[PDB]
């Protein structure tokens, strides 16, 4: 049995299927740590994720330079961006 | 293993024993600790190294056993 | 009982189809489905 | 033709039985209930209750209420006894009466 | 006999059935069977359910306990056993460790006694008062109080006293005529088999004093209805409903 | 098995002592043990449950020399399982009816058993031979029609 | 009219009598079944013990 | 099992009946093989404050033109952006 | 005493190995249907590749993004950047 | 209590059940500003003799 | 707690919520004396006139 | 809870709204709806 806390850490065939049967309660145990130690922010509801469900878990990449720009809407509120109206508007009065 | 901790028992040659009592003893306590009564439940710490499991009857003959716990 | 496809295109799924519309379906049944089939098809091209 | 479903408190829970052959003034589990004969509501709950604040650290085995005593008046209190003593509250102080 | 016998030998035959016990809640024709829950240690012996019987009308009903190691009854405390306005003279409106104080708590006894519990807690408990549930936490250590939950649940609603089984049967709304204040959950559900305990389908909260009825759109052959109560200030009750249903086919 | 049913606080066992030279239990999971003298061996195979009613002839609903069409039976069971339902009959009334048919209804899928019969006198027998099954039945609903006679 | 045929299991074997004079919830033999007055599902098998 | 259905979709309730206990080595492995699948790139989880999940879980539908909050700021320079880097070139060079 | 009771929040000590065998398939249970309720959708997610979160660790701080000094030439249509044609239809207005 | 629906025109029932006991110095406070809101400017109301109350009573309608 | 007899006498916020609570009844037998002091003449029945329930609040006027 | 869109304009959510106006969700119900849509649009047309 492994003495790790964390995941990839215990071959999954390591019981062999001839080890003891008093180490099941040790890999349940060790189990329910992992999930623990892995996650231990996780106390809110499930809040399922799942990586947008569709393709982000192969295009969502951040190497040399970001991707899908965001689509937000206007601004208005929190001003940020140098929205098109207000910019030409503060340039013809001057 | 790593973790697992078997439990040993000691069946006393007498089927009983007034005011009997065990002080477990196994050198270089940092690799494992047991004490108690016949029940031991040896703590294993590391993956190797050899180990001396014996006995101390507190009451008795000192004459004790000897055990080698084999981690690999 | 038996499954079938949206479009019953053939005489094999319609003969599944005509026992799951009708839960009527066993050995002693599913073995004259044939000839149930026969006689609507006769009574079709009859007048049709 | 008439579909009423009425008294149910008349039987509470009935389990080990073929639900789909009892009556429909039965349950197949409930829990924190109470039923008198014609109604179904929530059961009390639970709560703290402190004689003294020197109660509140205490794992009591058993105790009865015993209603009189010479050196009491006429006053109930408790004989509580624990892992290893027995003592005795009057909602005014603790006291150890263990045989000594 | 044929009622909760594979249920309660099942439940106490699991961790410790020497710690069954029992009770005389004369003060409501009650006598449960105190017994240990289904996942506790099997080196406790503080119980933590209980079977309740009415020897009044013969039911069985169920309940939770705040880990009793034993049960009795006793008078309350002097604050509890009918206080005098000339006797808060330390006391103040800043809950100095007392909250849950009422002016006229209900009685069941002539004297006004309560049913005290010694918990495993490090304290008393009292068993039947306002809604509130103590559960208790391993991994933190620490006492945990919660509304109360109440559940009732049948299944395998058949109507073979009025119409058969097998067909199927469109429900619309239980029409119930309950008492007193509360919001109740309501769910409910089916299947389309007999055996199988139905998946829920939906779920409404039917206020008393606003709501009428509890609307819910199924058309399974066998209907099952849930009821929870979770809320505090609730003191409500149930005496019948009456579902409204069509019938539509088979096969 | 991690929990087994049990019928009992203390979960207390009944025991056998049987001929075959050693203890058994009574009471317990689908397995019945059957000796055979030619080989002088200890064969173990499923327990076979048999329920077999004669003589339906439906004289509180309608007349018994009338021929019945027997299609369908309704039950309605518990649990999981797999059954195997027979049914057959016989124009007369004091022989034990030859079987027509036979038909498995596993729950969760199947809400019926179909069978086709028009003999006066119905007879119908139940069979669970299955090892995984722990069902159970309730009460039946016959579907029927009424023929002739002679 | 109403032909059904419920508490399957409120009375078991009735043989030595008419079968074409008995209940609908009745059986002429049956072996390894267990009724509750109400139900009707196999008896507990057998097993060895050591 | 009864068959290959395996997949990231577990199946908890058994008959409960009969479960040959012996059997526990095999459901514990196929936990292992199946929690590995899910993550097999993981480590230990941390830093997601707990925050972002909300925010991701309510703010979902990451295609194209998604509604998204982040470094929401007065944005005035935003290397690579406009918000007076064009229009000062206008003003200088006429 | 019985502690088979836990949902998205597990602990590994409770067990307590010398107890009955009841704990086991139950514990199973528990664990799977609290895995299928964090999470009750998942094929493949894959969106860490080798633990990006380590370099990644931006996900908290929404305020100072990267926002790597490359211009991010990938804009279909926000208020910021503006074309020069109000520069022409200007010259031309007046 | 449950909101702000404080006027003159209060809600003596209860549920009754629980009522928190040391609430009462707020349904104190309550109705001694409702008393004083309703009758601002007010020190020892007499001489009434409550006999022109019935004439007002029966004499309303001061539209007029 | 004032040792008034009269309206307008002690701030409903006097008791702090900080005060013990034996002074309760002594503010419930105050409130109820002065409610009694302050109309000693309302026996017959409640007799509502509201100041004619319209505008006479206001418009009841006479100083000159 | 199958739910359908407001603007019905597709077969996707026209099978929803079909096994939604019968409730009844079971596969050897649902796995049908496309050859009672095919017969319905088959009926409509033939005369339409």
């Amino acid at each position: 049995e492994t003495n790790a806390v964390v995941i990839t850490d215990l071959n999954p065939l390591y019981p062999r299927d001839r080890d003891y049967i008093y180490e099941g309660a040790a890999q349940i145990r060790l189990i329910k740590q992992t999930l623990q130690n892995t996650f231990p922010n996780v106390t809110e509801p499930v809040d399922i994720d799942s990586d947008t469900f569709k393709i982000m878990s192969e295009k969502l990449k951040f190497t040399g330079d970001a991707m899908d720009v965001g689509g937000l809407m206007i601004k208005n509120v929190t001003p940020g961006t140098g929205d098109k109206d207000v910019v030409t508007k503060g340039q013809m009065e001057a | 293993s790593r973790g697992s901790q078997y439990i040993l028992t000691a069946t006393l040659s007498p089927a009983n024993a007034p005011n009997q009592n065990i002080t477990w003893t196994s050198s270089n306590p940092n690799i494992a600790t047991v004490s108690g009564t016949s029940t031991q439940g040896t703590i294993n710490a590391l993956l190797a190294g050899f180990t001396e499991i014996t006995a101390t009857t507190e009451e008795g003959n000192r004459v004790a056993v000897c055990t080698v716990r084999v981690d690999l | 009982m038996p499954d079938v496809q949206y479009p019953i295109n053939t005489y094999g799924w319609l003969k599944k189809a005509v026992a799951l519309w009708a839960d009527r379906d066993d050995d002693e049944f599913v073995n004259q489905i044939p000839n149930f089939i026969n006689f609507a098809e006769k009574e079709i091209y009859r007048n049709l | 033709a008439l579909y009423p479903i009425k008294s149910l408190g008349a039987v509470g829970v009935i389990a080990d039985q073929a639900p789909t052959d009892l009556a429909p003034n039965a349950f197949t589990n409930a829990i924190n209930a109470r039923f008198v004969e014609q109604r179904v509501f929530k059961t009390g709950g639970n709560a703290p209750l402190s004689y003294v604040d020197e109660d509140k650290d205490l794992t009591p085995l058993s105790f009865v209420s015993m209603p009189f005593d010479y050196y009491s008046a006429g006053n109930s209190f408790l004989v509580v006894g624990t892992n290893k003593k027995l003592y005795k509250l009057t909602d005014e102080s603790l006291t150890d009466i263990s045989r000594k | 006999s044929n009622r909760v016998k594979n249920m309660l030998i099942n439940e106490v035959c699991l961790v410790n059935p020497l710690a069954t016990r029992v009770h005389l809640h004369q003060d409501k024709k009650e006598v449960w069977v105190l017994y240990v829950g289904p996942g506790e240690p099997k080196e406790s012996f503080a119980c933590t359910k209980a079977a309740v019987w009415n020897y009044e009308f013969d039911t069985w009903s169920f309940r939770t306990i705040p880990y009793a190691q034993c049960i009795g009854l006793v008078d309350p405390p002097v604050l509890e056993r009918g206080p005098i306005w000339s006797d808060f003279q330390e006391i103040t409106w800043d809950d100095p460790s007392i909250k849950e104080l009422v002016w006229r708590k209900d009685a069941t006894n002539f004297r006004q006694r309560v049913t005290i519990v010694g918990s495993f807690l490090k304290g008393f408990y009292q068993v039947d008062v306002g809604a509130l549930d103590y559960f208790y936490d391993r991994l933190n250590d620490v006492v945990i109080e919660k509304p109360l939950e109440m559940r009732l649940e049948r299944t395998g609603i058949d109507f073979d006293n009025v119409t058969n089984e097998w067909n199927q049967k469109h429900i619309n709304r239980f029409r119930p005529q309950t008492t007193g204040s509360g919001t109740y959950i309501f769910e409910a559900g089916g299947s389309q088999f007999s055996n199988e305990y139905g998946h829920p389908h939906t779920s409404k909260t039917y206020t008393i004093g606003v709501d009428r009825h509890v609307s819910v759109r199924l058309n399974h052959p066998y209907l099952f209805y849930n009821v929870i109560d979770n809320d505090v200030n609730s003191n409500a009750a149930i005496n019948g409903l009456t579902i409204e249903f069509a019938v539509g086919g088979r096969r």
